[PDB]
């Protein structure tokens, strides 16, 4: 949804581009210069709001799946250690283990 | 294993004694460091229970001011919870010798633990109140746990055991770092003594807290509410 | 200046992917048959020092990725006006 | 479809984004009391556990700094007599605060630091019992709980009486104890409009209560019916017969207060009424008899309503014929 | 034949069909201050004996839990010292819960189990406390026993002022302590029926009490005379002086409210009157008289009244010459 | 310049040369609760460290005067046993006053005078224990920090409704708990003159709450919108656009009075207006919402404003167009 928020903010930009420069002596000649130039404001700040809250939505998923990678080598660590303390893992497969 | 001591129950119960030089013993400078610990849990989980915790019952749910020495408090207490969990395996190794369950070693780090957790769920929750100077319970803090770690690091070195310890290089850190709190808090004390514009802005990540700057908790109300509804502009 | 921070981020992220190696010649070093030199040759407290600091290095990382998207958007607003 | 008060009296207010939270702070008491029972009672088990093992704590200092817990014992006599563990001081906390003081463990005058941290744990503790005994008993005494037994009519009328509508319902009494200076505050709420273009979302203006001097008071002993008459100052004076039904914007609340005789804290009574729980051109039945000397009053009888020939106009359209 | 209130203040109703009672049920304290007082006493003295009892079979199930009832003694220290019977637990169970403590019978270290139900029993007795002492005192601190310290007149009167009839009755303090706020409510209630059919059988409508603002509020120091100024409005207009007898349907009430100056709790003051309670045409005796420098009046003469020319008319009758 | 009441309600009052001191010592509960918090606790805890020490310096009269501070010691059994320093009579006195009560000290039946001051002890210890319990209970219970949980609008508006200009404000509610018979007073205080030369400096009169009946109540759920209409009776009538200002005199102040219904003691939340923060030709957005069945009320949007079209004269002057 935050993809689809992405799109639909890109194209009245980039539509609004491809106006401005096919009536661009109709727009200088009816000196409305910076009022389109606020239009072209508004549309970029709506462009950097949703590809700001895509962002992060993407940092917010990094975060918590590499959070849960780290209890990966927590739990694999402990495990070797607590097995080749006690019984044999031959003391040089548990750097396969960790590594 | 035993019953549960504080101390030394062997050497025909001895370490609980006083005798000589009063604050001389090690039993008698943890019972000094669990002190405040338990002043701040016990003051705070009131406070923290009346004011935020569930008062408001669903009903609360949003302008964030931060105060100064914001990045240095939770950086500076990312070390501390870093060099206290430190201590708590530097104690329960120093412990797990011999079986005699001395409790010395990790029950006031413990405590120090749940201190400084509550110390900065009170921060959290004494900013975006702004009442700002009902911090007099944290100041209060770390100059009682700063003055015991002092007292602590000089016992320490009045025994002469220095530098081999790693309990003598963890305490000298957890010295420095509670003075580097009580001179960030009396920092908050130097300006003014005893705002930012938000109008439908709802992108909180260059102002919300270090830890939540850092993994993003503020979004998670926002993949909630996705659940709900398909967002908009 | 936003780079930069967004690059020390990655200096101090990539700093600290510097200790997994170590943690693994402590750990399978403490495998062949309290002081310092014993308490960082312990490999439980060692494998915990290792999720702390893999922990810290991934938290750093994403901070270095998002300033860097922040930076790159305000220039894309920038030069769009600009243009 | 979504109602302001609910039927049992509770609000359907959701209180966004209250952002003053210091002022929430600043007070403690009324936040206090405001809880729900069973965080009222951990507050009370946990403010007595946290005053109790943290002077626990501070007498295991005062036992630990005179060296009485350690067992090698010589002549010198004790601060505190047989303390030996720190249970045995969260014993001796437990004696003092709660003044059951047995004996076997008591204070002697040779610790003058104990003496003194012996008056600032009974005064702590007289002072967190005055507190925490006097707020258990103002949460129990809470007139809130009485207003329940104040039933109203689950379906409110409009009926014809001296030539006008009156818009009727009933409220009863369910015990005997009466309650003083029973005000009755009738509030129509809906949507309304200005002329010049203020458009309000929940407009709560009153109706007055038709009582005989314009004062709203009644005497509320046997159930009485509340009537206020609609008339052309009254906001009700355009209501259609064919409007009382669901999604009109339509409602009417009912305020009743008044103080307990009982206990002497006062109370406040409050019911809704949605458009389609208005019943056009209906009234209620007589509900009280009197048998062996004394008067009777149904209390199974008493949302029984009976049909009744109205005319099915308004009362702007009842002064044209 | 049925009066509504009785002339002490207590009122006929018989409440018939209540079957609501879970709505007596989620409320306790109003219902429990709401008891006549042995069966206050007794819920007093039975909720003490109860949690002296249910925690003294704590206490015995703790001692026999640790073999301490067993009479064969090693040297292994008991939980409770000196506990051998079910009633040495009654009596621990009495020491502890009151906060005696005695300390022949004192609680060791050696069972933590002892601890927490130590814990639990002086909460629950610290807050049965809190309840029990409380609704006492809510008991016994009540105004509802001031009223009959606020005495009517035995009889009322109707008689001529100012050219209009006026309905008169006095009441009277008996104590310094001064009522703030006195107001009147005279409620003349009979069965009326409406022009459209709908008859009501004990209609309370309230008669204005002639003040001089207009607000009914007195300053009872004194005892003065209510007076309400029959008008056109009011509902005694057509009063016949042959309509004041018995087993006519006419019944006034009036309510005393106010709140008691030493108490701070506030009070409801009733009484009635019968059809041929009230004296046509009669007035009351001046009964104020001044001495030494201060006013007397005379409560022998409350009641006493006298006979004055009016005419036998209504006071419809009395705008027809 | 100067406000009379500030924006939390405090009143900027000196109050010069009060000479009747004497009635102020005739009062010592209202002056000893009027005190700020640690005058409080310095007075409770000197008022019990005083009780305390002035019985044991009884009870040190007490052992001294039977000999029993002499170690010489025959036979002849003490007063009150093991009492041997002033620090031992001390800790009697806080056994005693206290009743702790631990039994290594204690009364014999020797003396009678130690009988009549343990008596004179417990008599005066528990009278004290009655006025500070219930002294600083009555401290914590009040409902002035009720308050600044009842927010007002930072800026007050006037605007156009029903053709009439209408002084319009708005005051929300923070928590669930409601506010029993909220009253409204509105008083505009400035400096009038009379026609025949009176010059009067504060001058408090009341503009009526234009609520529907004419008496002021409201039922304070969701935050409304408090409007007085002004009419030609208001002293509002010649308020020009251009009064707006500062140090123009001129000063409304809003009085919310009620009971809060949690603790059941009555409130006061006032806030004041100076001419400056009155907006012209200005109204509030709507705040209310509804989602989900239930309404909404944003406390973000509580001092939003908007602009709207109002001619800029008075409302004498909208009498004449």
């Amino acid at each position: 949804d935050l993809q689809q928020l992405d799109d639909t903010t890109q194209l009245p930009l980039l539509s609004h581009f491809a106006e401005t420069v096919e009536g661009l002596t109709t727009i200088r000649a009816f000196r409305y210069e910076a009022r389109f130039q606020q239009k072209l404001l508004e549309y970029t700040d709506s462009n950097n709001i949703a590809s700001l809250f895509l962002t992060a939505a993407n940092r917010w998923l990094e975060v918590r799946m590499e959070y849960i990678g780290a209890c990966v080598v927590l739990i694999a660590a402990v495990t070797s250690i607590s097995n080749s303390l006690h019984r044999e893992l031959s003391a040089g497969l548990v750097g396969l283990g960790l590594t | 294993m035993g019953p549960l001591a504080f101390c030394g129950s062997e050497n025909h119960s001895a370490a609980y004694r006083v005798d000589q030089g009063v604050l001389n013993n090690g039993c008698f400078v943890d019972a000094l460091n669990v002190v405040p610990h338990v002043f701040l849990l016990f003051i705070t989980f009131p406070i923290l229970f009346i004011g935020w915790g569930s008062q408001s019952s669903k009903v609360h749910i949003s302008t964030w001011l931060h105060f100064p020495g914001h990045n240095l408090r939770w950086i500076l207490t990312f070390m501390l919870l870093f060099v206290l969990v430190c201590e708590i395996a530097e104690g329960i190794l120093s412990d797990g010798v011999t079986e005699s369950h001395h409790l010395h070693l990790y029950m006031p780090a413990g405590m120090a633990f749940m201190a400084a957790v509550t110390s900065v769920v009170y921060y959290h929750n004494i900013e975006t109140s702004n009442f700002p100077k009902l911090l007099i319970a944290l100041l209060v803090y770390w100059t009682l746990a700063f003055i015991t770690k002092t007292i602590k690091f000089v016992k320490f070195l009045d025994h002469a055991i220095g530098f081999s310890q790693l309990r003598f290089c963890l305490t000298g850190l957890l010295v420095i770092l509670y003075g580097m709190l009580l001179l960030v808090e009396v920092n908050v004390i130097r300006v003014r003594r005893y705002d930012l514009q938000d109008l439908g802005v709802r992108f909180l990540q260059p102002f919300v807290n270090l830890l939540s700057k850092g993994t993003y908790w503020w979004m998670n109300a926002f993949i909630k509410t996705a659940h709900k509804k398909p967002i908009d502009l | 200046r936003r780079l930069v921070l967004s690059s020390t981020f990655r200096i101090l992220a990539d700093l600290l992917g510097f200790a997994g190696p170590l943690c693994i010649f402590g750990i399978v070093d403490h495998l062949g048959k309290v002081s310092s030199q014993e308490f960082l040759a312990n490999a439980y407290v060692l494998a915990v020092l290792l999720f702390l600091a893999l922990l810290l290095q991934r938290t750093f990382l994403q901070a270095s990725y998002y300033v860097a998207i922040e930076t790159g958007i305000n220039l894309r607003g920038a030069i769009q006006t600009k243009i | 479809r979504a109602r302001f008060v609910s039927k049992k009296g509770n609000c359907n207010v959701a209180h966004k984004n209250i952002r003053e939270q210091g002022r929430f702070l600043q007070d403690v008491f009324t936040t206090l009391v405001d809880l729900k029972w069973p965080h009222t009672l951990l507050i009370f088990t946990m403010s007595f556990l946290c005053s109790w093992l943290l002077f626990a704590m501070a007498w295991w200092l005062i036992a630990f700094a005179h060296g009485d817990l350690a067992p090698s014992e010589g002549t010198a006599e004790p601060c505190v007599t047989s303390i030996h563990s720190f249970s045995s001081a969260f014993l001796f906390s437990i004696e003092v605060q709660v003044t059951i003081g047995f004996g076997g463990r008591m204070v002697t005058e040779e610790c003058p630091l104990a003496i003194l941290i012996l008056i600032v744990q009974n005064i702590v503790g007289l002072m967190i019992n005055a507190i925490m005994l006097g707020s258990i008993f103002m949460k129990t005494a809470q007139a809130h709980r009485r207003a329940e037994t104040l039933i109203f009519s689950k379906h409110a009328v409009i009926a014809l009486r001296h030539g006008r509508l009156c818009f009727m319902l009933r409220v009863g009494d369910l015990r005997k104890s009466m309650i003083i200076s029973a005000t009755i505050h009738m509030q129509v709420v809906r949507k309304t409009t200005s002329p010049e273009g203020e458009v309000v979302p929940l407009h709560q203006v009153d109706i007055p209560m038709e009582n005989g001097v314009g004062g709203n008071s009644i005497f509320l002993v046997a159930p009485l019916i509340i009537y206020h008459v609609i008339d052309a100052n009254s906001p009700l004076y355009d209501l259609a017969p064919s409007d009382l039904h669901h999604h009109q914007d339509l409602e009417i609340i009912v305020i009743l207060e008044g103080v307990v005789e009982t206990t002497g804290i006062t109370t406040q009574a409050r019911t809704s009424y949605l458009a389609d729980e208005i019943l056009w051109g209906q009234r209620f039945v007589p509900i009280v008899a009197e048998e062996d000397g004394r008067y009777s009053v149904d209390y199974s009888k008493f949302d029984n309503t009976v049909k009744v020939p109205t005319p099915l106009c308004t009362a702007r359209q009842l002064d044209e014929d």
